[PDB]
């Protein structure tokens, strides 16, 4: 009865 | 001095014996994967530049060269899953759990970011960098009195590699790499930084989004109470993590479930079904439906926190996904409910937009509100109060509705249909 369903960055550049 | 060069000239000083002229070399590279444009990755990589960089690693007698070559490594691993395994397949992965011991905070910065990128690639990268012994060292840099104590972007950075090493499935992480880190997850879902605090609270998320056992270990270690706190910030990306949280500890046993009810979470319901953001909205929605579709107990707790009439709103007025799991968070009360708690149910004006929403498209949405037509005409039945109910469901013009349907092409729908209106409406 109970059914079933990512925002950070997987990668990320490094600007800086 | 170092700006704009081309990878030709950076492989002329790096290919020198010179370590001054390499280490200008790598800087010059590192600049030009730092730019904001689509970083040359992939001359780089061609021009066969991976080997060098990850020997530049491993020279503790120049510092710099190691924090050039580590940020270089950081931006290459940083793009498609091909490059990133040009980087892994130049062995940086022993070496930059290696650095992450480096007297230097910068230096064991870039080493962290490198291996979130790494592990952020997929499960299989994620479980290579578990294997070569990162989640120790990790740690490790975290094994302090008060994290305030730490600099704010190193911290940052920590967390988010924690939470790329808890993410992603098929597989999930292994379990005692989860149960080594979640300690120091609690610990930082205690911290004062909103972006800390959001990604602890996605590292939460994703350790919960598994089988009922993964759903357990995250839940023992009491972690709920700050979860439910959470929930009640006012910065968006500490809510949204928040609540994929709880909905997923919600989609395992009724234990869970009351584990997340006893913590208060329904009372922040009443904001979050009004969000202004409509993914807010259908979490919060979803969530519900699972609630819903648990005891009769944690049903009239949902009643007594007054969340029914704002699950009419939802399913009255909200985009049209969050309408659907407000759908099915009805028909998953009236299939679980007492006979009162369906009334109670009707008497709060579930009926109208119930019936307004008939004219979807969707036929799964149209299968699932006939499912509630259903339960509820059957917990009318048990009252005698059945024609009641057809009077109700005739006065806002709703029997057209279920009239129309039963020409559906659906073979569900249509039976349906035509079952509801052959007996309740002859």
């Amino acid at each position: 009865k109970k059914r079933v369903l990512q925002q950070p960055a997987k990668k990320r550049l490094n600007f800086g | 001095g170092t700006v704009n060069w081309s990878v030709e000239d950076i492989v002329k000083g790096i290919n020198s014996n010179n370590l001054e002229s390499q280490l200008q070399a790598t800087q010059a590279a590192r600049k030009l994967l730092s730019r904001e444009k689509q970083p040359p990755i992939d001359n780089i990589i061609r021009a066969g530049l991976i080997p060098k960089f990850v020997s530049f690693l491993g020279k503790t007698d120049c510092s710099p060269i190691q924090f050039e070559s580590a940020w270089a490594l950081t931006n290459i691993a940083s793009g498609t899953s091909e490059q990133t395994k040009a980087v892994v397949d130049g062995g940086a992965i022993p070496a930059f759990i290696s650095l992450l011991a480096s007297p230097h905070a910068h230096i064991s910065e870039q080493a962290v970011w490198a291996l979130g990128n790494i592990a952020g690639d997929g499960s299989a990268f994620r479980d290579l960098v578990i294997k070569h012994g990162a989640i120790d060292p990790l740690l490790a840099l975290l094994a302090v009195p008060d994290l305030s104590t730490l600099a704010c972007g190193y911290l940052r950075n920590l967390t988010w590699t924690l939470s790329n090493l808890c993410r992603n499935k098929n597989p999930a992480p292994p379990l005692d790499a989860v149960e080594q880190i979640l300690p120091t997850l609690v610990r930082l879902l205690h911290h004062n930084d909103p972006e800390v605090l959001a990604d602890s609270c996605w590292a939460i998320s994703y350790l919960t989004d598994g089988p009922n056992e993964r759903i357990e270990m995250v839940v023992k270690k009491g972690v709920v109470p700050q979860l439910v706190k959470l929930l009640g910030a006012t910065e968006l990306p500490i809510v949204t993590p928040a609540l994929r949280a709880i909905g997923n500890i919600v989609t395992g046993t009724d234990e869970q479930t009351q584990k997340v009810i006893d913590a208060g979470a329904l009372a922040v319901f009443p904001s979050l079904l009004t969000n202004p953001k409509t993914n807010i909205q259908k979490e919060a929605t979803w969530t519900m439906s699972n609630i819903t579709a648990g005891r009769q107990d944690q049903i009239q707790q949902v009643v007594n926190h007054g969340l029914v009439p704002f699950l009419v709103g939802v399913l009255s007025k909200a985009d049209f996904k969050t309408q659907k799991e407000a759908a099915w968070a009805i028909t998953n009360y009236t299939s679980g409910g007492t006979v009162e708690q369906i009334v109670y149910l009707v008497h709060c004006g579930i009926i109208e937009p119930l019936m307004n929403l008939l004219s979807a498209k969707d036929t799964k949405i149209i299968q699932v509100i006939l499912d509630a037509i259903s339960n509820i005409f059957q917990a009318a039945e048990k009252l005698g109060e059945t024609e009641k109910l057809s009077i109700m469901i005739e006065e806002c013009g709703g029997l057209d509705k279920i009239e129309a349907l039963q020409r559906h092409e659906n073979e569900s729908v249509y039976k349906a249909s035509l079952n509801l209106i052959e007996k309740y409406f002859s």
